[PDB]
């Protein structure tokens, strides 16, 4: 059920993730780090500690 | 070594003001209006408030004051003035 | 701290029982009773500050460098040797003087330089290479000695045969 | 530090953060990853959200903004980090409650 | 000339001083013809000639003058007045070559003439802002501030 | 008699709100500035420049004295900072594609972004839309970006533009005044005579001006992202109080604390890989009093923007083979990098 | 767009307070939105942003209007916040043109936003009689003949009118009336009932119910350029040229569009008829005087053909162009240099050119130039093509060659303007501020002054109220005085360079 409760398959990959998950320091501890970063600072993303 | 002053010095210094009559008149007009139209109801302070016990000065100093008359047929329907 | 919990220590040393850093003090004979966690560094991967020097003084270093390389003797010499160039290089008189006395200069720093670790050599075998005459850098080499007023040993008579006699 | 040839301990890598989860304690975990490890303390500004030092915000100019904080000493060493960067994690603090 | 430098490359160093009164005393001759010839004051179609100078004619007073002890040659002044269309001071006019000793242009000969500056200096230089060297920085928020700007003030005082 | 004092609070962690900060701001934030390239006295004690990097005045690197500013020893100083300022501006990298998407999406000669009054009702409705979402967001931008760069027009200003293209790494240009696969407008004249001075002095230019394009370099675009209209900043998603697109572009640093980058052996890589860039910036400073032609001008310049690339990072690609990078490096990203 | 929020900002709370001014920024930040979501940005009560919102539309700083789903919003008027600082010239326009009745109308026409002919003739003639004695008064016809002197002149006209809504739409209304416009009366004046003269007030029926005006700036914005190609003239060759040119635009006024960068050519017949008698020239000598000035390479008049008689055209454009390389030559020659100014021209003329190819012309050697030329990057007045000899594109094989742009120019010059505007004025604000403490105690040793002054006076208190520190203090505030004084000035002297700069730029749109 987790994979398609967006309506949509999503797998366990560095693209899946990025579609499922919110938050920054989970995106930039796995991969693809210092984009995400960079990105999130021009975006002016805020992030909750949950 | 030494950053520099926070100034530094500069060899040209801006040209003086030239002199002119209606424009100093002007310039006086300018200094009396901008302290005469603020007293035009457009102009807004902040309402009174925070007064310590009613003492009977303020009903002989009392201050004095009307709602305000917009146009009343041009602007949309919440504009009363209340 | 400094103290041990009221009284008169103010001193402290290291001890430790297994694997840590305390401070030991010494009006009890105590560790302060507080240590601290000493910091350090490593599992990772003698200035730099080097002046740029005039074009001839560094020609004048080059020298020096390949004249000692010639005994292949310990970098020691070398970089001792070096050191007194730089403390002779600071005098109007070294500056202005002929090229040719810089160059006897290259060799008497070498000479003094051995004689203080006692390592055994002779005039000629310098001289030999630094189109050096026995005035010109004898001369040189009073003057530099008495300017400077340093110590230096003279040539032992046993010294110099040691390796004299394994010439043959 | 690293090992037992400079006094390091032990190290408890990713695999047993998870399993500390998969039991589910968090008291156990907290403990074991920030109080006994690297625990200090640190000091921030509410109002510019910026951190400073010795009951003080160097930004601001001003006292009646700054408090302490617990924090894993690693993740202050991130938010020193960042910056260089140019990228900065303000903060907005609020009741512990 | 790219080895000789001409009369104003000295000992491979540059006559500033030379050019520089050159140039400021063949301006002064210009606008004295220019101001004489509209003294006349007849008609503005014959002030449209008599208001220009030849180049044959302001060399000739300029060597005439004789300030440089070295020789002052037709390009060379020719030259010399072409910076002053930059310097903002001046006017170019060209006509047929019988002006002149020289003629020297191809069937032309062209003449020069003195000009008004279209406004006087604007209000913005009278700005210190306006000349303020580090305008960018001087910020309200800024330790350079209008609060604190030191030349701000300085042009309160003179 | 005594003012009550608030001995504490127990206060908790809400939010993080990563965003940008302006020259202006870090400036604001700095305790000194550091304006030497060197970093110890010549004498005997080695002891460390005042206004150089190490200043101990920014902390502390050692066992045996504390900062100059906070008054403590190595075992609480928090660090502090200083900073620099370059003599041009310069690319981050970090946010270069942000650059060339921003010069992408405007007008040039009018800064506005070439949106249908329509378009911009659609568009402002969504950002009201409750619920936006990071992906959301990529998906607002794919789409605006998708019908401006179907543009050639600028509705505001009465002109079009050309198209943005990259002119090697760290590089970028547009294609604006090129001779046009549809056909030169009678604007090439004008290009032509322009260039009439310099072919009559230079011919050889004759066979080049037909290739040229709109040479924007660091401080042109600096210069157009310092006119955006308010309105139009929150629709490049951009907050506009996170941070502003002047940001985008730097022209000074920090120098990051001691205990950030403590240097014992006794060198460190941040120490004196920033030494490099102060270094180089003297150059270039000594260079403007130099008389020098236009050639090394820019290419210290270049150099510049080169040296920071590094200090961000180590992996860049594209450098020919005459200054690649000497070893390998680990710059801020290489420190996050990996296991 | 940052001085410009910091300007209009720092005068809006000048003028209407602390309190409206939040809203007016919010409002040119966002641009127009339905007051529920404006208060709740702002977090601030209905009532609040009804008191501003409705003061904000008496100025028409903000307009308002019926979207789609009928949801009404108010619309920010970005160049209405700040024309305000050219107030002060077109009073000074209305009193050159015309007496002081004419700059009373003004005073009060900007004052009260708008105004309805009895309600403004009336308040006028009323404040007039305040200003003589005597039982002196002046009637309506005179301030009636000043009104209809200037709608026809169109420096005043007539608002926007509320449609037909009394027959039209029965039922629930809209949610505003929203007022509409038409030309066709946009200067037409309405026959008054009220008759006679001015009367003094108690201080304590309407025919023209609802027929409101207002000032036409614009009309002073194409004065002010006419003044300006004017005087340029009369400064280059002579006044008769300012007399000719006069003749030809006051004619034109009507010719062409205010900002079409042409006009269509009269002949120098109606020319020779329209110039004041005052003035001898003859026909002959007038048309020679007109090939004279076609012929002027500054271009600014071209003949365009003959026409019943010599046909001359107006190119405003390229004067304008004219007038904003001057300024901006100026400028940087004062701020660096006359050497600068050569430099850029001869760059001006050139329009593409390197440093080795200029030094010659400059006349100034090495070590000197080159860096003075590089310094000017810096500043963005200058460019370089570059253009690369290969496709290699190395900086050894391309062509540096310079360039510029005067649009670039104006654009970044506005900025500096701007911010040095709003630095004078808030340091003006700054002074008072901490001289809030003296400014009080001087207003208050004043007031004790004005107290028994002349009305039971007395020696005791005509010696005492300034023997204290206000002694030295007093030439304090005069000193701060005489500061005000100075910048107050410097704003009058600098905003022309200001109105030239965007009239040159606005004409350079064609808003396709
Ligand atoms: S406040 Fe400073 S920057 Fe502004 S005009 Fe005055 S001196 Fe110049
Ligand atoms: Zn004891
Ligand atoms: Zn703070
Ligand atoms: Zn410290
Ligand atoms: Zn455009």
């Amino acid at each position: 059920d987790l994979m398609t409760y967006k309506g949509e398959v999503l797998g366990i990959t560095r693209f899946g993730l990025a579609k499922m998950k919110e938050s920054v320091l989970m995106l930039a501890s796995f991969e693809k780090t210092a984009d995400h970063l960079f990105d999130a600072a021009y975006f002016g993303q805020k992030d909750s500690v949950c | 070594l030494k950053p520099p002053p926070l100034f530094p010095d500069t060899d040209y210094k801006p040209v003086p003001l030239k002199t002119g009559e209606g424009e100093e008149y002007m310039l006086a007009l300018k200094q009396e209006l901008r302290e005469t139209m603020k007293r035009m109801p457009y102009f807004i302070e902040t309402p009174e408030e925070r007064q310590d016990i009613e003492r009977y000065s303020k009903r002989y100093m009392k201050v004095y004051k009307e709602e305000w008359i917009p146009d009343w047929r041009r602007l949309p329907r919440e504009m009363m003035p209340r | 701290r400094g103290r041990c919990p009221d009284c008169g220590s103010t001193e402290l040393v290291e001890d430790s029982h297994y694997s840590q850093s305390q401070l030991v003090c010494s009006d009890c004979g105590c560790v302060v009773t507080e240590g601290v966690l000493t910091t350090t560094f490593s599992d990772e991967g003698s200035t730099g500050e080097n002046e740029q020097v005039s074009r001839s003084q560094q020609r004048g270093l080059r020298r020096v460098r390949d004249l000692c390389r010639v005994l292949q003797l310990p970098p020691t010499f070398e970089d001792t040797a070096v050191a007194y160039y730089q403390q002779a290089y600071r005098h109007s008189g070294i500056r202005a003087a002929r090229l040719q006395k810089k160059e006897v200069l290259v060799g008497c720093c070498v000479l003094i330089t051995c004689r203080q670790h006692n390592w055994p050599l002779t005039m000629g075998a310098i001289c030999t290479l630094l189109y050096a005459d026995l005035d010109v850098f004898s001369s040189t080499y009073m003057q530099i000695v008495k300017l400077l007023g340093l110590d230096v040993p003279s040539l032992c008579l046993a010294e110099l045969v040691k390796t004299y006699c394994s010439s043959f | 530090t690293e090992g037992r040839s400079r006094d390091g301990g032990l190290r408890l890598g990713e695999m047993e953060r998870d399993c500390l989860i998969g039991y589910g304690a968090s008291m156990l975990l907290l403990e074991r990853l920030m109080i006994s490890s690297d625990a200090f303390e640190v000091d921030v500004c509410g109002q510019c959200g910026l951190l400073g030092y010795s009951g003080w915000c160097h930004y601001c100019k001003s006292s009646c903004h700054v408090s302490s904080l617990r924090i894993p000493y690693a993740c202050k060493l991130l938010f020193q980090e960042l910056q260089s960067m140019n990228i900065i994690p303000r903060l907005k603090l609020s009741k512990y409650n | 000339r790219s080895v000789t430098g001409g009369a104003w490359y000295s000992d491979q160093d540059f006559e500033s001083e030379f050019v520089e009164v050159l140039n400021q005393q063949c301006f002064k001759f210009l606008q004295s013809k220019a101001e004489t010839a509209r003294e006349s004051k007849q008609n503005p179609m014959i002030q449209r000639n008599s208001s220009f100078a030849s180049s044959h004619e302001v060399w000739k007073y300029i060597c005439e003058l004789g300030i440089s002890k070295v020789e002052l040659s037709m390009e060379d002044i020719e030259t010399i007045l072409n910076t002053l269309i930059y310097d903002g001071k001046v006017e170019m006019t060209i006509i047929a070559a019988k002006e002149g000793t020289v003629g020297s242009v191809d069937g032309h000969m062209k003449l020069y003439r003195a000009v008004n500056p279209i406004i006087p200096p604007t209000g913005l230089v009278r700005a210190p802002c306006g000349l303020c060297p580090v305008f960018d920085d001087c910020h309200e928020g800024g330790e350079i501030s209008p609060s604190n700007c030191i030349y701000m003030t300085e042009w309160l005082e003179f | 008699k005594e003012q009550f004092r608030e001995t504490d609070v127990a206060k908790k962690i809400s939010h993080i709100c990563f965003g940008m900060k302006s020259p202006e701001e870090m400036r604001q934030q700095a305790h000194i500035q550091v304006v030497s390239k060197n970093l110890y006295s010549q004498d005997n004690q080695h002891a460390p420049l005042l206004y150089g990097v190490l200043d101990h005045r920014m902390g502390t690197s050692e066992k045996d004295r504390p900062c100059e500013t906070c008054g403590k020893n190595l075992a609480d100083c928090l660090g502090h900072y200083g900073y620099i300022d370059l003599e041009l501006p310069c690319f981050h990298v970090g946010y270069f594609r942000a650059v060339i998407g921003i010069l992408q999406m405007i007008c040039k000669t009018c800064c506005h972004i070439m949106l249908s009054q329509e378009e911009k009702k659609q568009f402002l409705d969504y950002l009201k839309r409750p619920g936006l979402t990071y992906l959301q967001k990529r998906g607002l931008k794919k789409k605006i970006s998708d019908k401006c760069r179907k543009k050639n027009i600028c509705h505001h200003c009465g002109a079009f533009n050309g198209t943005v293209k990259k002119c090697g790494l760290l590089k970028i240009i547009h294609e604006k005044y090129k001779t046009n696969k549809k056909v030169v407008d009678p604007i090439v004249s004008n290009f032509l005579q322009s260039f009439e001075t310099a072919i009559e002095h230079n011919k050889e230019v004759e066979p080049l001006l037909g290739r040229a394009q709109e040479n924007l370099n660091p401080l042109v675009v600096l210069n157009l992202f310092k006119r955006i209209p308010a309105e139009d900043v929150p629709l490049l998603l951009m907050n506009p109080e996170a941070g502003k697109p002047s940001d985008l572009i730097l022209t000074r640093l920090l120098v990051p604390p001691l205990c950030i980058r403590p240097s014992v052996v006794n060198e460190d890589d941040l120490t004196m890989k920033l030494t490099e860039i102060i270094f180089l910036n003297d150059v270039i400073k000594k260079h403007r009093i130099s008389g020098a032609k236009t050639q090394m001008i820019m290419e210290d310049w270049d150099f510049l923007q080169l040296q920071c690339a590094l200090y961000i990072n180590s992996e860049l690609s594209g450098i020919p083979l005459n200054m690649a990078p000497k070893k390998w490096t680990r710059g801020f990203v290489q420190r996050l990098k990996g296991k | 767009t940052q001085a410009e929020i910091k300007l209009c900002s720092l005068l809006l709370q000048e003028h209407f307070g602390e309190i409206v001014e939040k809203i007016g920024v919010h409002l040119i930040r966002t641009g127009s939105q339905p007051l529920r979501v404006i208060a709740h940005d702002t977090g601030t009560s209905l009532d609040q942003v009804k008191k501003a919102l409705c003061v904000l539309v008496q100025h028409n700083l903000v307009s308002y209007q019926v979207h789609k789903r009928g949801v009404v919003e108010y619309e920010a008027q970005c160049s209405r916040v700040l024309r305000m600082l050219r107030y002060p010239r077109y009073i000074y326009t209305t009193k050159t043109l015309y007496s002081d009745t004419g700059e009373l109308i003004v005073e009060e026409l900007l004052l009260n936003g708008k105004l309805t002919m009895s309600a403004v003739v009336k308040k006028v003639a009323d404040r007039l009689t305040e200003t003589m004695e005597d039982g002196k008064t002046m009637d309506y016809a005179e301030v009636s003949n000043t009104f209809v002197r200037l709608a026809d002149t169109h420096f005043v006209q007539r608002c926007p009118s509320v449609p037909t809504t009394e027959n039209s739409d029965p039922g629930p209304p809209p949610p505003a009336p929203t007022l509409v416009i038409n030309e066709k009366d946009m200067y037409l004046v309405p026959k008054l009932s009220l008759i006679g003269k001015g009367k003094r007030r108690r201080s304590s029926p309407i025919p023209d119910d609802g027929i409101y005006w207002q000032a036409n700036l614009d009309r002073f914005h194409q004065h002010f350029r006419d003044q300006a190609i004017v005087s340029a003239v009369a400064n280059r060759m002579d006044q008769t040229s300012s007399e000719i040119v006069r003749t030809m635009l006051r004619m034109s006024e009507i010719t062409t569009s205010s900002s079409a960068p042409f006009t269509q050519p009269l002949s120098s017949n109606e020319i020779f008829r329209s110039l004041p008698v005052g003035y001898n020239i003859s026909k002959q000598v007038l048309d020679q005087y007109l090939t004279l000035l076609a012929d002027d390479p500054l271009e600014f008049v071209g003949k365009s053909g003959d026409s019943g008689g010599g046909m001359y055209v107006i190119n405003l454009h390229k004067a304008l162009a004219s007038l904003a390389t001057a300024t901006l030559e100026s400028v940087v020659q004062e701020r660096f240099g006359s050497r600068c100014a050569r430099i850029f021209r001869l760059v001006l003329q050139k329009k593409h050119i390197e440093q080795k190819q200029v030094e010659d012309f400059a006349m100034i050697p090495a070590k000197e130039a080159k860096d003075m030329l590089y310094k000017m990057l810096s500043e963005n007045f200058m460019s370089l093509q570059e253009i690369p000899k290969t496709p290699d594109h190395a900086p050894s094989r391309t062509f540096y060659l310079y360039t510029v742009n005067i649009l670039s120019a104006a654009r970044m010059l506005l900025h500096r303007c701007y911010k040095s505007i709003a630095n004078l004025i808030e340091r003006r604000q700054f002074e008072t501020k901490e001289n809030k403490r003296l400014l009080e105690k001087s207003q208050r040793v004043e007031a004790i002054i004005a107290s028994m002054q002349a009305t039971g006076a007395e020696e005791a208190q005509l010696q005492e109220i300034e023997e204290m520190i206000t002694a030295p203090e007093r030439q304090q505030l005069e000193t701060l005085k005489r500061n005000v004084n100075k910048l107050d000035a410097s704003e009058i002297q600098v905003d022309e360079t200001i109105f030239l700069l965007e009239s040159y730029i606005e004409c350079t749109m064609k808003r396709q």
